[PDB]
């Protein structure tokens, strides 16, 4: 009933759609028939043996249905069988009420306080449809011929109001429509089957704004000038968040306000003519492109007046609170009338950097701010220009990914099929090639790393008189050598991630250690792809400024283009030395800096182990029972401390100091301490969502390492160490089979570990390695490092899906119960022939690979649908299916590296997820694997001071308005309940936002301890004013009528 | 004298045809013990429509208190065949001269059927 189409089962195949209509409209009213499709197998000479009719009123399908039941229905000694259908042949409404026609469309912004509107451009003789059921409101603008298509969803809207145009307040003659986010716009493009009662014979396709002027580029607000309807409040009253008060407006000539630019939403510069700063300017560009204050109210002469000559610190202050407001402001000027160096050493210590972020929307662009983001090492050395970095990301215009089908349409031209560019392409070569231009400055392509490729972002430099983009791109190296469009692009981008700064050492001693390479079968097998060699005095050197006490034996480091883990060793000669298959390009800089030494997590079980391990043998009880002591030993974390501190120690950090870490050993009963309770329990619901997103066990027998290899050749085929620290699990009991107590806090294993990896999608990575214990390997001092015999057959790397030794995680296990019988070969790690070009890169081509990696992108679809496959099909992981999908995942994995798209067919689509999935729009089928076992499981389980204090108080709420937090605990702990629609979708962008939140909380908890040191200076003195902070924040009596904090007083 | 007997409604025709001139293939699915039957009937001169409900009864001989090998003022739509075929939710194979007749239903409601045996076919339209 939701929908207006039914689907006949069977017709003759030698009807035409003619004939059926004519039988329709005989035995049903006349002409009552709107649309009539039948499929067709060939082009234009094979109908199928079934055809979907849609009817105009629903008192006609219901007639239709009951004569169909009837089987009153007959046509050419045929019975026409009626059944639902999934899809509207052409999507538009039923009800004859909401469709307008030859309305009025005009555009605007809320340009004064008043109760005043201002019109940009109009339109006249447009469609408006109404669609409750697809949530969307379209409307049809003819332009020059070719008719446009303007979709707006109910989310875009946030508020409904009506007005008039005739002048009376009894009438109403318009409705506004406030937009939060840019409305879709498409574009028209140029039959014996295909009746459809009208020309609906072309298709759309997303397009750029096609006005003159971009007057709905800068258009935040849409006014529908309509005829006084007696019914019209009810049609409307459907909108979301509809307001039932009667306003008036006034038409405000605002033609003045058109920019012809690519950049529409930004103001126009050459209105000041002055010296006014590029940061204040673009701090109101952020809070115009906000849904905070118009674009006229900001352009006015008084307020840039006001705001030319004060004071830059106080005017930062009044900007962020008026951009910390909670609602729409009207009058900037009566509220900042009624209102009234550091860099170096934050980048010395934490790398704190303020870095602007903008997002590029087709319809227009938005800038979130100078947002505290880790700092680079692009930036150490050119620290001067902060606010010239800009990351620049392409989204949609609900900011969520741009989907495959808006760049590059596929069109049938010819005998073959070639795409077709959109407009959104052009758009976006364009803004990649002129630059995106703010104030007086102007924006250029430095480069982009491997993450920011996939998440389709990229950094911009403001070209200044010192130092320009190209002065940077020469600085960095020179990749002239570089032939391929990807490896260039990769190799110039890698030298953007997170690092800590240490000393420098020139270019006088650096070793050329000879490398191995065995070929076996005709197969070139490496196995030293990233390995390289250290000295303990490096080490040494190298651990003094990271503040860290043990010496790691293994840690990643990258310098001067080389890139690999280096490994220690008692045998050195100097302090560095280098191997051949390590140099990426040529550098003039040979910065040394380290990003992770080690880190001795507890190994965690993802979906693809599982679904991997679920055919050799293991059994569906072992997994139930896991998860059922997993469930019990969470429900009674609450209510027992013990098990606070041991969970603590084998979840999240082997040895981690912190102040709930501490408590939960010693503390009081779990009903006191609210400001610890509350904590555990958000823990226990984060841990409790996570696991019903996604698997994962926690398992303490088993870490997650690096792995590394030593210049001995005493390990054969199959033989490895594993060493890693004691935990609480193995100080309390290290009496085992597997377990060697070879010191305090290390112990040896001596059992089967296998290694695996994040992305598994084969059978054959399962390889059952035997542990053994050597005096001599122990000599060498290896910790935190699994060894890797220098001989054999195939490196194991190369088995563990063609991987290298670049500082990569493995996942290890000294488990007994698993089934070593059953081995499996791995599958060839031969990759794509690369592609060489004839000359060199002009800048276009890479800026031509950027923007192709967002079309044919599915590298997230192929776990998905390897996923439910394995979960339909039974002995999964066995089927040609399996491998093939395997294949063209590692295909995509090595897109990023060569340009070889993953090619993903039609028919692999699976069409069907199960319960374990947060798509509730799709088809949900009950599994009855191990992993809906598991779920099902899960869901029966579930079923001085004062002022200090104020100041701590007011930045906390502010970052909370800021990020939209609402209490306490989500801005803390940096998981949001809460989510956007974009925000949900994927899990990068979401981490990303979090670890910046945790930054700015990191950064705000410093800034509390230099207060506290700086207030007191006395010992005894500063433990009595902590004392009286605690007493004062404990009695509820001195709590004000404002919302007091209680995390003010807790620091450690 | 009668083995099974249960009232069926008919679900959909194969043909979905009222002047083909052809067999017809019906699909009938019995009421509380919810056995799905298949079975070809002559639309022509026995005429049935989807939604339809019929009555169906099995007996060894027509005659009264043995005689293998007087129902007929009662039904109207008699058959003689062979089950051929048992092996299957346990389903019959039944041909009454070349008409196929499948029987599925539940172990338990079809018990007392032996292989290789002529049994009848009683029908009526209510």
């Amino acid at each position: 009933t939701n929908r207006s189409t039914v689907k006949i089962s069977n017709v003759p195949q030698t009807i035409v759609a003619d004939e059926l209509l004519r039988f329709l409209e005989l035995h049903l009213g006349e002409d009552t028939v709107f649309a009539l499709e039948i499929p067709t197998t060939r082009d234009n000479w094979k109908p199928r043996d079934f055809a979907r009719v849609q009817f105009t009123t629903l008192e006609v399908k219901s007639r239709a249905q009951l004569l169909s039941s009837q089987s009153k229905l007959l046509f050419k000694t045929h019975n026409l069988r009626l059944s639902e259908a999934y899809d509207d042949i052409i999507p538009r409404p039923v009800d004859p009420r909401k469709r307008l026609d030859d309305i009025v469309l005009t555009v605007g912004f809320p340009e004064s306080d008043e109760k005043r509107f201002c019109a940009l451009e109009k339109w006249d003789g447009v469609r408006c449809w109404i669609l409750t059921e697809k949530r969307r409101v379209e409307f049809w603008v003819w332009e020059s011929g070719d008719c446009y298509k303007i979709e707006v969803r109910f989310e875009d809207i946030i508020e409904t109001l009506s007005c008039c145009v005739n002048g009376d307040a009894s009438e109403i003659d318009a409705f506004l429509l406030k937009l939060k986010y840019g409305p879709k716009v498409f574009k028209r493009v140029t039959d014996r089957y295909r009746f459809c009662k009208e020309d609906f014979d072309f298709m759309w396709i997303r397009t750029t704004d096609f006005s003159g002027s971009k007057s709905i580029g800068t258009s935040t607000c849409f006014c529908l000038e309509v005829h006084n309807g007696s019914t019209m409040l009810d049609i409307f009253s459907g909108l979301p968040y509809y307001r039932e008060d009667t306003l008036s407006l006034t038409y405000v000539d605002g033609k003045t306000f058109a920019s012809a630019a690519q950049i529409v939403p930004l103001l126009n510069a050459a209105i000041l003519g002055l010296e006014f700063p590029y940061e204040i300017l673009f701090q109101l560009n952020a809070l115009v492109h906000a849904q905070k204050i118009s674009l006229f109210a900001a352009s006015d002469m008084e307020l840039i007046k006001i705001l030319r000559g004060m004071s830059l610190e106080t005017a930062l202050v009044i900007l962020k609170k008026l951009h910390q407001q909670s609602s729409i402001c009207y009058d900037p000027v009566f509220f900042v009338k009624t209102q009234m160096a550091s860099a170096y050493k934050r980048l010395t210590e934490q790398n704190i950097m303020s870095c602007q972020r903008a997002y590029v929307t087709p319809s227009k662009i938005y800038l979130l701010g100078p947002e505290l983001e880790t700092a680079n090492y692009v930036v150490k050395n050119f620290a001067e220009h902060v606010s010239d970095f800009m990351r620049v990301t392409f989204v949609e215009e609900d900011w969520s990914k741009l989907p495959a089908n808006a760049l590059s349409v596929n069109s049938k031209e010819g005998y073959f099929v070639k795409p077709s560019r959109t407009n959104i392409y052009n758009r976006v070569l364009s803004i990649l090639g002129e630059g995106i231009t703010v104030g007086p400055k102007r924006f250029e392509f430095l480069a982009f790393s491997a993450s920011q490729l996939r998440g389709n972002s990229v950094w911009m430099f403001a070209s200044n008189e010192k130092v320009k983009a190209e002065d940077i791109r020469e600085w960095m190296g020179c990749f002239r050598k570089i032939r391929s469009i990807s490896k260039c692009a990769a190799r110039m981008g890698q030298l953007f991630s997170a690092s800590r700064q240490t000393l420098i050492v020139r270019a006088q001693d650096v070793e050329q250690i000879p490398d191995i390479e065995v070929t076996t079968d005709g197969a070139d097998y490496c196995f030293s792809d990233g390995i390289g060699k250290i000295s303990l005095a490096f080490a040494k050197q190298v651990a003094q400024k990271c503040g860290l006490s043990h010496v790691p034996s293994a840690f990643q480091i990258r310098y001067g283009g080389y890139k690999g883990v280096i490994a220690v060793d008692r045998s050195s000669f100097r302090k560095l030395s280098l191997r051949d298959s390590m140099l990426k390009f040529d550098s003039n800089n040979r910065m040394l800096n380290v990003t992770r030494w080690t880190e001795s997590m507890p190994c965690f079980l993802n979906r693809e182990i599982i679904c991997l391990l679920s055919t050799l043998g293991i059994e569906d009880a072992m997994f139930e029972a896991m998860q059922a002591v997993h469930l019990s030993m969470l429900g009674n974390m609450l209510e027992d401390r013990d098990a606070a501190l041991n969970v603590l120690q084998k979840l999240s950090g082997e040895n981690s100091k912190n102040l709930l870490v501490k408590m939960l050993l010693q503390g009081y009963a779990p009903s006191s301490e609210p400001y610890l309770s509350m904590m555990l329990r958000v823990h226990h619901e984060s841990q409790l969502s996570e696991l019903k997103s996604r698997c994962r066990i926690l398992v303490p027998k088993g870490r997650i390492l690096i792995g590394c290899m030593d210049e001995m050749g005493i390990l054969e085929y199959g033989q490895v160490y594993v060493r890693v620290t004691l935990t609480k699990a193995e100080l309390k009991s290290r009496d085992q089979s597997y377990f060697r107590k070879i010191d305090e806090e290390t112990s040896v294993v001596i059992g089967k570990v296998v290694v695996t990896k994040n992305p598994c999608l084969h059978p054959g990575d399962i390889r059952v390695l035997d542990a053994i214990y050597e005096v001599h390997f122990e000599e060498k001092g290896y910790l935190d490092c699994i060894i890797f015999p220098q001989k054999g057959e195939r490196p194991h790397p190369n088995e563990c899906s063609g991987g290298d030794l670049d500082g990569d995680q493995f996942f290890v296990s000294w488990d007994e119960k698993i089934i070593p019988s059953e081995m499996d070969p791995p599958m060839d790690y031969a990759g794509s022939r690369p592609r060489l070009m004839d000359h060199d890169v002009t800048l276009e081509e890479i800026h031509k690979f950027f923007v192709d990696y967002m079309i044919s992108d599915t590298l997230g679809v192929i776990s998905t649908a390897h996923l439910v496959h394995a979960d339909r099909d039974p002995e999964k992981a066995r089927s040609q299916k399996c491998l093939e999908l395997a294949n063209l995942h590692s295909r995509a994995v090595d897109f990023a590296k060569t340009g070889a798209p993953a090619e993903m067919p039609y028919a692999l689509k699976p069409r069907e997820f199960p319960d374990f999935l947060e798509r509730f729009e799709k088809p949900t089928y009950i599994s009855e694997s191990v992993f809906g076992k598991l779920y099902r499981a899960v869901k029966s389980s579930l079923a001085t001071a004062k002022a200090h204090r104020d100041m701590y108080g007011e930045k906390l709420t502010s970052l909370m308005i800021y990020y939209g937090a609402a209490n306490e605990e989500e801005i803390l702990t940096g998981i949001l309940k809460t989510k956007e629609m974009y925000l949900a979708r994927d899990n990068r962008r979401y981490g990303d936002m979090k670890d910046r939140i945790t930054l700015s909380v990191k950064d705000l908890h410093k800034e509390a301890m230099g207060w506290f040191e700086k207030s007191c200076e006395d010992e005894q003195q500063k433990k009595k004013l902590a004392s009286a902070w605690y007493y004062v924040t404990y009695n509820p009596n001195h709590r004000d009528e404002k919302l007091t904090f209680l995390s003010f007083p807790w620091i450690v | 004298i009668i083995m099974f007997e249960d009232i069926f409604v008919v679900d959909k025709l194969d043909p979905d045809g009222k002047k083909f001139d052809k067999v017809t293939r019906v699909e009938a699915r019995s009421h509380n013990l919810e056995m799905f039957m298949h079975l070809d009937v002559n639309t022509e001169v026995y005429p049935l429509a989807v939604g339809d409900k019929f009555t169906l009864a099995m007996a060894p001989t027509l005659n009264l208190d043995g005689t293998p090998d007087t129902l007929a003022d009662k039904y109207e739509y008699i058959m003689h065949g062979k089950l051929y075929k048992i092996s299957e939710k346990a389903e019959l194979y039944v041909s009454f001269g070349g008409l196929l007749m499948l029987l599925q239903g539940d172990p338990a409601h079809i018990s007392h059927f032996e292989l290789d045996q002529r049994l009848f076919l009683l029908m009526r339209k209510l």
